[PDB]
């Protein structure tokens, strides 16, 4: 095996693979190209890279943050040679030179075969949208594990994402264009993570398919497959106010600011907050056990009843930090149920949060 | 705290 | 007490300042004071009045009364008074109600008397703390370590610090005559003078007693404890008559011994250097018999040597000095070097010999 590329054409590839044996990177020079692999059982990385240069074919496995750390360090601009020899890696380029440590390329693990059995196109920045609309609403660690990833759902021509933590939601609808299947799967934190990294900004498109067990995204020279998660997702429509009687609207960054100031005396552990709406005004109260008070009051635009509801502070700031807009809208029902938190000049997006008592 | 579902 | 204030006239002394969790404030002859302690170490900060105001005093938990403050919109006129046993902070259509301790139980520093005084720039005192800072040692048992030792000779004013293992120095003239004295400041002290530092055209006023020390910037009054100890003597660490000069750019070094460190020990970090004319050989290896080895171009005229050392320590030296070109002052297998900014002596590093 060897081969000889310039550093720019490594670097990326490289961090995108690179985020015992599973400790290495999985090279392949095959056909003209060269490979890099890495996983952890769970989910798995492929980079392809053509090779211009002189080359042999051949398979190793290499220390993959050493490896990376190396091309890295290494000037703008400079050709890395790269050749097994005997049990090692070297490592050339200018006058630097490496000799790294290797396991057999037979020893690295394959993710079992799979059909895919839903496919579909989108443009990058669609599945960048999905994902940073909701990602923030999945749980952390819950004993649901279905709870600690992310619903990507396909109904007609729409793919969907949708992540709770029992306590707020969020979810996220974009056109795609084709005709799809109604279908749903859960995509563990972990691979949403990935998946959202591997997203370069460029007019590349993303290719997804989905199979039962597992879910691949091809894009550009990038082939990422995950396993999903069992269990029962919750449905959003559940969760939504059947219906909202009360219509409020306000600047995203003059909520945002009098609810972080107000969050700065709420209890430190349950971050309570209380909410009165009136004719075209909201209040924002808040106290903790030393019995200190904040107290905030805003011009509105609302219309309906009086009343007062709690919040856990810290899902409300998540959900206007996620609002990049100028006008946010509230929608509610009562003291004990949940509300629905858009932006105003868009409905691709819907936040949904329950209250505290 | 009251629960989503 | 009341007072109301510019919400940017209060955040630069609310971040220098920042019950023990408390500020103490103070609205006294048209000035409100603002002060922070840990009981080793304080901060004083004053502010002007322009606006309508009346004396008295009270304390306020720092960090809720920070964030209120910062939270608060960019130009807002933020109104305070005490009421009862809370403290009113009071903006647009925004109100807070902060608990208070009383004034009279917030603790002073001993009162002591100054020995010796000096001025100079803040750049200069700034120069002085950045070139040597990272060298102090951490909660080392031989507690002398953990600060910076500062010392007054001649007309120049020079800091050292060491962690028992490597060492940094830094001299500055400051064009005033000075007794001989050495004090320690403790590491938290040092970097809390650092900060207090904006390089502005302010004068920094030293004041140094037998057991503390004072930094006067504008509007900023900094006090600490000395570490009562005796600190090792930084003229025994330097390599004497070092006749072996060895010259390179600064960041071509640094990023080769960058990537050599990614194949040394991670727990001792030893990479050799061969030295010849005018080139220079790095090799690392570590104990999975990973190999690396870096070559350049270097000015050196020498006799042929080897030497090794500890690259996290080279590569802190090499990150302190950011410069065009570095100078290695070599002796021999068996003996420390100095690393110098090769255009500047006033800062020196010294790095202890490794058999490898
Ligand atoms: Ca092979
Ligand atoms: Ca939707
Ligand atoms: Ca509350
Ligand atoms: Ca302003
Ligand atoms: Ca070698
Ligand atoms: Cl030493």
């Amino acid at each position: 095996m060897k081969f000889t590329v310039e550093r720019e054409h490594l670097l990326k590839p490289l961090q995108q693979v690179s985020g015992p044996i599973l400790g290495n990177l999985l090279l392949q020079v095959a056909d003209g190209t060269l490979s890099l692999t890495g996983t952890d059982l769970e989910m798995e990385m492929v980079a392809r890279v053509a090779l211009v240069q002189p080359h042999e074919p051949g398979a190793t496995t290499v220390p993959a943050r050493k490896f990376f750390d190396i091309c890295r360090g290494l000037p703008e601009g400079a050709e890395i040679a790269v050749q097994l020899e005997g049990e090692r890696m070297l490592v050339r380029s200018g006058r630097s030179r490496f000799s790294l440590s290797t396991l057999p390329a037979a020893d690295f693990p394959n993710l079992d075969d799979w059909q895919s059995e839903v496919e579909f196109t989108l443009p990058q920045a669609t599945m960048k949208r999905l994902i940073e609309a909701t990602q923030f609403s999945m749980a952390h660690q819950d004993v649901r594990y279905y709870l600690n990833g992310m619903l990507f759902e396909t109904e007609g021509e729409e793919l969907r994402t949708v992540a709770t933590d029992g306590h707020r939601l969020a979810v996220c609808s974009m056109p795609i264009g084709q005709s799809l299947p109604s279908h749903s799967v859960i995509v563990p934190r972990k691979g949403v993570i990935e998946l959202m990294r591997m997203l370069d900004g460029g007019d590349n498109p993303l290719r997804v398919q989905i199979g039962s067990n597992n879910i691949r995204a091809h894009v550009g020279d990038f082939i990422f497959t995950s396993k999903l998660v069992d269990g029962r997702f919750p449905d959003y429509r559940r969760v939504l106010p059947k219906n909202p009687d009360k219509h409020l609207e306000a600047g995203c960054d003059l909520l945002k600011q009098a609810f972080a100031r107000a969050a700065i005396l709420s209890n430190e552990k349950f971050r309570g907050v209380r909410l009165y709406v009136s004719e075209n005004q909201l209040k924002i109260t808040a106290n903790n056990p030393e019995q200190e008070e904040a107290e905030e009051i805003l011009d509105v635009t609302y219309s309906g009843a009086e009343m007062e509801i709690g919040f856990n502070v810290s899902y409300v700031l998540d959900v206007l930090n996620a609002l990049k807009c100028e006008n946010v809208r509230m929608m509610l029902t009562d003291s004990v149920s949940s509300v629905q938190i858009e932006d105003a000049a868009s409905q691709s997006a819907a936040y949904v949060v329950m209250p505290m008592r | 705290q009251l629960a989503l579902f």
